[PDB]
RNA sequence: UUACUGUUCCCUGGGAUUGGCUUAUUCUAACCUUGUGUCAGGACCUACGGGCCAAGGGACAUUCU
RNA sequence: GACCAGGCCCGGGCGACUGUUUACCAAAAACACAGGUCUCCGCAAAGUCGUAAGACCAUGUAUGGGGGCUGACGCCUGCC
RNA sequence: CAGGGCCUAAGAUCAGGCCGAAAGGCGUAGUCGAUGGACAACAGGUGAAUAUUCCUGUACUACCCCUUGUUGGUCCCGAGGGACGGAGGAGGCUAGGUUAGCCGAAAGAUGGUUAUCGGUUCAAGGACGCAAGGUGACCCGGGUAAGAAGGGGUAGAGAAAAUGCCUCGAGCCAAUGUUCGAGUACCAGGCGCUACGGCGCUGAAGUAACCGAUGCCAUACUCCCAGGAAAAGCUCGAACGACCUUCAACAAAAGGGUACCUGUACCCGAAACCGACACAGGUAGGUAGGUAGAGAAUACCUAGGGGCGCGA
RNA sequence: GUGAAACUAAGUGGAGGUCCGAACCGACUGAUGUUGAAGAAUCAGCGGAUGAGUUGUGGUUAGGGGUGAAAUGCCACUCG
């Protein structure tokens, strides 16, 4: 009844992950406003990807 | 019961940064806060007792006191004390247990506690189980006492203190039989730092069981650990201390 | 004279103990359904298993 | 005194729905099939099914498609009939 | 680590912050500490804090060089 | 009568014991442990983290807090 | 129903304020923040795929209208309450199970036999109320004066509250239970049709005893040390201050009417999540049958689901 | 039992870092596997199992660092 060593993604919820890693958790600090930066001028099309709204079919309640 | 709550500092032991600065501290059963008066405000009116409750918060045990305006407060419990005796916080006040009153109204010779070094902030000192505070002499401005560390301190005359010793005398009497009872009350388990290695504690290295290897035992941050007086030179209180303790 | 008391005494205590009952049955009813075991067509399929 | 929000009232309504499931359920239950905007209430579809057609609404129902595209169940009183309602649109 | 050269915590002196009367001790006015003492706006600050008035220290110490 | 369902005894070393430890070769005689001892700290406390403001210690006050060594209990713990 | 429109913990932000090369850090009220608190529904039926969501029946919450009465209210403010541990076992109930009885059907090619097979069911909620259970002062059953739950009055800075004093009060506590809900509804079986799907009629009996919970009464009781969240809703009430007003506001019963946003599919002890695989693995929580058994172990079975995706 | 105690026999009570033993958490021995079914698992036994217990959800501590019943162990299969 032990986990593997690999398993590090236990499958978290995605409200949690994105108080850690969402759109306004980037915005807040300034390097998280550089790293949007980067990220725009990569031209990358998700700026995000750990994010969801507060409400619809990707509500994680 | 209006007097406990349970807004405490949660987190023990870590500061606002979020790193442990006083080590050792953490798991323990959960406790509230009880509000005790030190300060003996609202004076020259009887108050009796009716509990004697447990304080998780100390050592010592507390007293409920009940006043004829209805007020209800809690205050340590002295050790000869019963369920029935009054109270009273004034100047002409007797000279008995449980009482509080200035320095200056009280005789040569006295069973004192919970005593404070300034108007205002309440008493700090003499708080523990079995605490008591003995007044040696008085002398004009201020008026010099005895701790329970043995050190005589020079205390100011206005001051105000409590009469007796404190209650529960017989606390060390009793050995916590296992380990478990001391995680109860928050305190975990002290590592020996020459078991260490040396990045961790300048005792670690060495096979075997081994010796200190140094001039002197150190602390975890390099400084000695016997001998050397923290205390700060050229203190604001340094005048106001008549000896050392013994 | 102490009709009146003892009359008006019972009515506010069934009144008061018709509301506590009803306040207790409703947080069985909470209590259990937090625990995803209350609707009867739901434990009556699950009765033996 | 304010709706929820502010819009084209004339676009709560889009089209209504054209499936053997839907016409089966205007004879069963009085009700009518109507695609509706995202941004839109149960308030403002009841107000808006009254001053079209003239007609009184019991209930209504909605839902979200996994599309983003918002259905509305509205089921009509007993007094009038959706199906004769239906035959003044064109669909039976 | 009792290897070389250095940094930091800490101790000590000179100078600034810093003043008065006496023969180093005292004084209060800078400065330090405290108030569940008090006043304050539409309202609260017994929520930190601010103003005022007091209390304990006191030109020491803290701070800079 | 199936499945299920303790092998036991004598002696010795280490550690008192329940527990914790090198996720993926080491579960131990290592660590921790109750207790014992030394030393520091009179609260604006020592100590600890910070450039500083300040925070923890503590909404605690020497029967308390921090640190070093030893490690139940029993007999002892010498000389420089 | 779940979450939000209500509350707050951990913790994160922080008006001003303090500190600091910059970024920024510390920090007060305040605001966010469920893993908690608070708050109103069940049964049956329908069925390509959804239903406590649609239909039927019976209820509940909030608001509004209506009818009288009251005629100063609503916030701020004060107080109560919410409000809580572990361990242990006893008692009173129920779920559930077994058997019996009742009803219906049955010959299952054997030596005998009906001893066989099936059914015997129903909620939320409303109304009433309880012991031989637990509790509540008085004795070795009776008597008696204070005394429980639960109320009232009074004094002081003093409305409520708190404290003190005085006074009424043998009954209280709640799981269960009774009745309505609850209809020849549901149902075995039988009579006919068929494209074999189900449809259409009919539809008896629907009781008791024993066993008995890890669930309910129950933060009920006892013991112990490590001494067991907060806020709001709710309830009571003066003054100061603020807003509004003769109904245009508060309050009571019946009746009537009205009813926001998001999630709802499907898998979930897994082939759909996490392991790069249709991977002998990991994945919180709920429901907990029959025989033997101390037992949720173990063995064989029911409901139900499967025979493991190369074979001979 | 005594002057009163100390002491002492029954019953009640149900304490424990108590015992056996599933779930749950662990991982002592051996076999198997070792281009594995699996980048640590399967099988058979084994330890704890009311406690210093296990676990979910939501959070905190970030590299001249943190955390560590202390192995230089862990900090996204990566750690002198
Ligand atoms: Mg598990
Ligand atoms: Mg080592
Ligand atoms: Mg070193
Ligand atoms: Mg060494
Ligand atoms: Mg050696
Ligand atoms: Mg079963
Ligand atoms: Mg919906
Ligand atoms: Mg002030
Ligand atoms: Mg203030
Ligand atoms: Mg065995
Ligand atoms: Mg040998
Ligand atoms: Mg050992
Ligand atoms: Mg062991
Ligand atoms: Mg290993
Ligand atoms: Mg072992
Ligand atoms: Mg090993
Ligand atoms: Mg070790
Ligand atoms: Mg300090
Ligand atoms: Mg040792
Ligand atoms: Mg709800
Ligand atoms: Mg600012
Ligand atoms: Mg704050
Ligand atoms: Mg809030
Ligand atoms: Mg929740
Ligand atoms: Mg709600
Ligand atoms: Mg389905
Ligand atoms: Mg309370
Ligand atoms: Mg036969
Ligand atoms: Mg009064
Ligand atoms: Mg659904
Ligand atoms: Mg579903
Ligand atoms: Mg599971
Ligand atoms: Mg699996
Ligand atoms: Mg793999
Ligand atoms: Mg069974
Ligand atoms: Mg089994
Ligand atoms: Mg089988
Ligand atoms: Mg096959
Ligand atoms: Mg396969
Ligand atoms: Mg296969
Ligand atoms: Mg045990
Ligand atoms: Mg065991
Ligand atoms: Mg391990
Ligand atoms: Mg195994
Ligand atoms: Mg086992
Ligand atoms: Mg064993
Ligand atoms: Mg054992
Ligand atoms: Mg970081
Ligand atoms: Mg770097
Ligand atoms: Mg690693």
């Amino acid at each position: 009844g032990k986990a593997a060593l690999c398993l590090t993604k236990r499958s978290r919820s995605r409200k949690s992950l994105a108080r850690t890693h969402g759109f306004r958790l980037r915005m807040s600090t300034t390097s998280g406003r550089a790293l949007l930066k980067r990220r725009r001028a990569k031209g990358r099309k998700i700026l995000c990807t750990k994010t969801n709204p507060s409400s619809g079919k990707r509500a994680s309640p | 019961n209006n007097l406990i709550s349970g807004q405490r500092r949660c987190g023990k032991g870590r500061n606002a940064r979020g790193i442990i600065t006083a080590r050792h501290r953490g798991g323990g059963h959960k406790r509230l806060y009880r509000k005790i008066d030190f300060r003996r405000n609202e004076k020259d009116i009887y108050g009796k007792i009716v509990t004697i409750e447990y304080d998780p918060n100390r050592n010592a045990y507390i007293c409920l006191i009940h006043y004829g305006d209805g007020e209800k407060r809690y205050i340590l419990h002295p050790r000869g004390a019963i369920i029935g005796d009054t109270i009273v916080s004034g100047t002409e006040v007797p000279i008995k247990m449980g009482n509080a009153l200035p320095l200056t109204d009280m005789p040569l010779g006295t069973a004192i506690h919970n005593i404070e070094i300034t108007l205002g902030r309440g008493g700090q000192l003499a708080r523990a189980a079995g605490a008591v505070a003995k007044l040696i002499a008085k002398e004009g401005k201020s008026a010099t006492l005895k701790l329970p560390s043995g050190e005589v301190r020079l205390i100011s005359k206005n001051c105000s203190a409590t009469v007796g010793q404190v209650g529960n005398v017989g606390v060390n009497q009793k050995r916590l039989g296992r380990a478990g009872s001391k995680r109860w009350l928050g305190k975990r388990p002290v590592v020996r730092g020459v078991v260490m290695n040396p990045v961790d504690h300048p005792h670690g290295g060495g096979e075997g069981r081994a010796p200190i290897g140094r001039k002197s035992p150190t602390t975890p941050w390099g400084y000695p650990a016997l001998g050397r007086r923290s205390r700060k030179r050229n203190k604001y209180s340094d005048n106001f201390i008549i000896r050392r303790r013994s | 004279s102490k009709l009146q008391l003892k009359l008006e005494q019972k009515i506010k205590m069934k009144m008061a103990k018709k509301i506590r009952l009803r306040r207790n049955r409703l947080m069985r009813k909470r209590k259990l359904r937090k625990r995803g075991a209350w609707p009867p067509s739901k434990m009556k399929k699950l009765k033996n298993v | 005194k304010y709706p929820r929000r502010i819009l084209d009232v004339y676009q709560i309504l889009q089209s209504p729905i054209i499936t053997e499931a839907a016409i089966k359920n205007i004879a069963d239950e009085n009700s009518l099939l109507f695609t509706v905007d995202v941004r839109a209430d149960k308030k403002m579809i009841r107000e808006a099914i009254s001053n079209f057609f003239g007609v009184k609404v019991r209930k209504v129902n909605t839902l979200i498609r996994p599309d983003g595209t918002k259905k509305a169940y509205i089921m009509l009183n007993k007094e009038y009939n959706a199906s004769e309602l239906a035959k003044k649109i064109g669909i039976f």
